[PDB]
């Protein structure tokens, strides 16, 4: 159970919501899109599938809140780029999505105490086409083309990601200026403390202690627990009394070619001529036709059609081939 | 609490749902998108943050209904092109707000009987280009 | 000692002048323009911004007339509808079927706005010059702020410095200019009084904060609508609004000799155009009789390296016997080659490192060490670059 | 992005850069002023 | 139903068990345009 | 390619040197006068060391 | 930015070639990151091109 020294934590985001920067519990990493099918493969802040006390239950969710994790439901969770995704797998900090065209991609959630927090990113979606029919719905039966997708084998191979320890989990919350001095609340939690006044300015304090003379700025604490595992986070600080030391996780869903049914053009209306060939073309997405002469000088020439289009092409002894979208190249011949 | 003396009325709409005409108590007035870092200035037909007693309630809403004016709440209220926007004043008939890329703006509310009622404006939005990039997600650091 | 020198109006490249006060052991002084300002002497027209369209509520008159009223308010436009059966809420305002008006008056006034979204139209008539240099004198970088008209004077460790005046007339600006906040635009915008609608000085008023204000916006009243309480118009948009996206880039982009554009005041800064003459009266403290200077003899010339280029890529090593221990001044006596170092140590039976730039392929030149010249043969090579990212002489 | 000579005829030309693209601007020995973007504008000199 | 411009229809329901069923089909949707200006609002008074 | 990056060494009240490695297109480089801030405030004492 | 801007031998050789013209920037005010400037995938720019 890898989860036994891995666990949660939180990072800053540049957008938690009208374009106000925040620390968000639900802070974008990585967003991959290594995947030709569309499959997003996104790394966020908090753990999904978890509970607080280590537990297995996808229902459930577990984020950062000032300080102390908390649990959260799994159906408040939501990915968004212009209008919402759909979310087709969750496990730890990953989230696997298929989102429609976007320039910014937002993924939030809902807590306990029924607030919601979401985290915005600049990202340009638009994943490539599959074949040469823009449809929406897949087909149970068509043509066989070669595509990529985030398989969902959780089994630890391949892919790693690199996690460090938490040294000590700093929290500004921890101190107060009483009056003139400088108060440590503890809350029943071991704190490391450092002050710039002088007397008392280090130590490892299991009791709330008092600063004489000093200002809030001038000082610095964290909560200690050097017993769990970190992911190596940019939006998280390194451990000071700590150089390159790190460790490494095996993670899920690793990217996989596999194969896509799609979809092929309509017959056009074609009326054949003195060495010509008229077609009537009448696409639904951006189609691609292109032709060439079966001879010495086949003249390749190639155009998007989209709109409702008539070509005439000449059609000489050697032959005329075109084709038109993933449909098979037709072959015309002229004589006499 | 100003809003003892003032009052609101109604007004005419060009879509108040389906593209179907009607008289709106959510009637769109002015757009304006003055302010080069992307916030509008909509001036609609209710009033917001006054009840119809005249008094200061940020809770609050009041709108025509039939002859009458009367009272709804703060968090029915709406405002979206292409996605939703988020408010950042109601003081009125204007309300503040951050929009994505649109060409038709929508405003909305919900009354006491639980009834919506929309009005759309065909309205160009687009946020100028505050530099020399057009950015869509704005950053929390970069240049001032 | 009054030093008079002339250098070209050239932001960023240093110039050295050698002082002869007969007697006195020669001098050189390194001056470089830091900035270069050029200040048009400026004249408000008008200002222009975007427009309020002022349309009060319009009075519908059941069962009756309603009369026009002509007043004195920019762009007023008035009108008297008959036949009209508006409709409100709880059905009909009027009692008759066709025997109602409604009064449609409107008029032009300065928006809100036009206290911080405005741009001034500027009348640009002569120019005055003034200059940041850099001196290094007596071995220490000073810095130098003064007008470049030729009489007002600056003492900087008890030397007096006179800039200017000017040589050159030429400004980036002409004679009607438009300023928007932090860009300046060359406009033959229309005079005041004689606006177009649609165009840049549609709306046109004194000052941002002005009373009276100049309207030509081609407002007119439509009818309304059936059963419709509104005031329908035509009018030409905002010239101000149009002109902000049909602008261009301003000066600071499209001026000649590489010219910055600063705003509050509107100035050019540093402008490679026309030269510049520099005064400089050393005191005669800083002086020191050349009897009391060191000499040399029998001296060398050789050059181990030499590459023909834009910056230093000559080396030269020059042999001399020397009097006695002092500092002493190091210049080309030949225009085509320059010398990186302006003074060196001299001590007896020694040698000296020099770096030298040049064009010439073959190079015979005088370099004076303190008052005795020597020949220097070089054979420089042709550089590896063809096009150079800096400037040279 | 803009360009613009250091010199006598400055000859601005300014264009919205939107996909990869290939430009080939001519520097004369006054200076090439370019500026692209937000960023500080780029400055360019002949040499040999 | 009136719908915005969208290039596949979606219907969907919830039975008694909480679960929902949607199916999706493939539709260009897109009101033609009348008349000569392309407009979004309509207009409570203009050509007929 | 994969542009393997790790944690940044953020050396409070000191500084910090670029150690030569022999990798594929490394670069180093160590910024001076930084004062960073995390969730419960700044990271470092030091306001420009 | 160019097609062979990463070469390898085989897609499971140990030692790689790399020519991407990577360049670290400093980061922002109160911030910990890495920000870089770097010529993007030829082999992703290919594939479209």
């Amino acid at each position: 159970n890898v989860y036994k020294a891995t666990r949660p934590y939180l990072a800053h985001c540049p957008d938690c919501g009208e374009g106000h920067s925040c620390h968000s519990p639900v802070a974008l990493e990585r967003i991959r899109n290594e995947a030709t099918d569309g499959t997003l493969k996104i790394q966020v802040s908090l753990q999904i599938g978890i509970k607080t006390d280590d537990s297995h239950d996808w229902t459930k969710l577990r984020y950062m809140d000032n300080h102390m994790p908390a649990d959260a439901e799994r159906a408040g969770l939501f990915v968004r780029t212009s209008a919402p995704c759909t979310i087709t797998g969750t496990m730890g900090h990953f989230i696997l999505a298929r989102c429609p065209k976007g320039e910014t991609l937002t993924v939030g959630f809902t807590d306990s105490r029924k607030i919601s927090h979401s985290c915005t990113h600049p990202f340009h979606h638009d994943p490539p086409v599959i074949g040469r029919e823009k449809f929406h719905s897949r087909p149970q039966h068509g043509k066989e083309l070669p595509c990529s997708t985030y398989v969902q084998s959780t089994a630890a191979t391949t892919e790693e990601i690199e996690v460090h320890m938490p040294p000590d989990t700093p929290d500004r919350t921890l101190m107060s200026q009483q009056s003139g001095n400088v108060k440590i609340t503890v809350n029943g939690q071991t704190v490391r403390y450092k002050c710039n006044c002088g007397g008392s300015n280090e130590g490892l304090t299991t009791t709330d202690k008092v600063i004489n003379n000093c200002k809030v700025d001038q000082c610095h604490a964290a909560v200690t627990n050097h017993k769990k595992w970190q992911y190596n986070s940019p939006l998280v600080p390194r451990n000071a009394e700590l150089g390159d030391r790190k460790g490494k996780i095996h993670i899920p869903f690793p990217l996989a070619n596999v194969t896509c049914r799609v979809p092929k053009a309509r017959n056009p209306t074609v009326t054949y001529g003195k060495n010509q060939v008229i077609m009537l073309l009448y696409p639904d997405h951006p189609t691609l036709l292109s032709y060439r002469n079966m001879g010495e000088e086949p003249n390749y020439q190639e155009e998007w059609v989209m709109h409702k289009k008539e070509v005439v092409l000449t059609v000489p002894t050697e032959g005329l081939e075109v084709t038109w979208g993933n449909n098979e190249p037709y072959k015309y011949w002229p004589q006499l | 609490n100003v809003y003892k003396a003032t009052r609101p009325y109604l007004a005419h709409c060009p879509d108040c749902g389906e593209g179907h005409s009607c008289h709106s108590p959510v009637a769109l007035e002015r757009i304006r998108n003055e302010a080069t870092d992307g916030t509008l200035k909509i001036q609609v037909s209710l009033q917001i943050g006054i009840k119809t007693d005249d008094s200061h309630d940020w809770t609050k809403l009041r709108y025509m209904d039939n002859h009458m004016p009367a009272d709804a709440e703060r968090a029915g209220l709406f405002v979206r092109t292409s996605a939703p926007c988020t408010i950042t004043g109601t003081m009125g008939h204007f309300i503040l707000a951050r929009c994505p890329k649109g060409e038709t703006l929508t405003v909305g509310f919900t009354d006491s009987r639980k009834i919506s009622h929309s009005c759309t404006h065909p309205f160009h939005h687009d946020p100028p280009v505050i530099g020399r990039e057009k950015f869509h997600s704005r950053p929390q650091h970069g240049k001032e | 000692y009054e030093h008079v020198t002339v250098i070209p109006n050239t932001v960023g490249v240093p110039y050295k002048t050698l002082v002869n006060r007969p007697g006195y052991s020669p001098m050189v002084l390194e001056m470089e323009l830091l900035s270069v300002t050029l200040e048009p002497t400026l004249s408000l027209d008008y200002i222009t911004c975007e427009y309020k369209t002022v349309i009060p509520s319009p009075y519908v008159k059941c069962c009756g007339t309603a009369e026009c009223k002509d007043k004195n308010l920019p762009d007023y436009s008035c009108k008297v509808f008959t036949g009209v059966y508006p409709f409100m809420w709880g059905g009909a305002y009027c009692f008759c079927d066709a025997e109602n008006t409604q009064l449609s008056e409107a008029h032009v006034e300065k928006s809100e706005s036009c206290k911080t979204e405005f741009a001034s139209a500027y009348r640009a008539h002569t120019a005055s010059a003034s200059a940041k240099l850099r001196v290094l004198y007596q071995g220490n970088n000073i810095t130098v702020t003064a007008y470049a008209n030729g009489d007002h004077a600056v003492t900087v460790k008890d030397a007096k410095f006179i800039v200017g005046p000017m040589s050159s007339a030429w400004t980036p600006f002409d004679n009607k200019i438009v300023v928007y906040k932090g860009d300046v635009y060359n406009m033959d915008y229309p005079p005041f009084g004689a606006g177009r609608p649609g165009q840049f000085g549609d709306i046109q008023s004194r000052t941002p904060e002005s009373k009276d204000v100049y309207a030509n916006t081609q407002l007119v009243l439509q009818r309304p609508a059936a059963g419709t309480v509104h005031v329908p118009y035509s009018q030409a948009p905002s010239g101000f609004k149009y002109w902000l996206k049909e602008r261009g880039a301003s000066l600071q982009h499209t001026a000649p000799f590489g010219c910055q554009i600063a705003t509050n005041p509107v100035r050019a800064v540093n402008c490679a155009v026309g030269n510049m003459p520099i005064s400089i009266d050393i005191p005669e403290a800083a002086f020191t009789r050349v009897v009391d200077a060191p000499s040399l003899t029998d001296m060398s010339c050789e050059v181990p390296a030499c590459t023909h280029s834009s910056d230093f890529g000559g080396v030269a090593i020059i042999k001399y016997a020397a009097s006695k221990k002092g500092k002493c001044a190091v210049h080309s006596m030949t225009n085509a080659v320059t010398i990186r170092e302006a003074e060196i140590e001299v001590e007896g039976n020694s040698q000296l490192q020099i770096s030298f730039s040049t064009a010439l392929a073959s190079a015979e030149f005088r370099v004076q060490v303190c008052s005795t010249q020597v020949h220097c043969a070089a054979e420089c090579h042709p550089p590896k670059d063809h096009i150079v990212n800096y400037p040279a002489s | 992005l803009s360009y613009r000579n250091m010199g006598e005829e400055p000859n601005y030309q300014e264009e919205w850069v939107m996909h990869k693209k290939e430009v080939v601007l001519t520097v004369p020995t006054e200076g090439l002023e370019v500026t692209w973007g937000n960023n500080e504008p780029y400055k360019y000199w002949p040499q040999m």
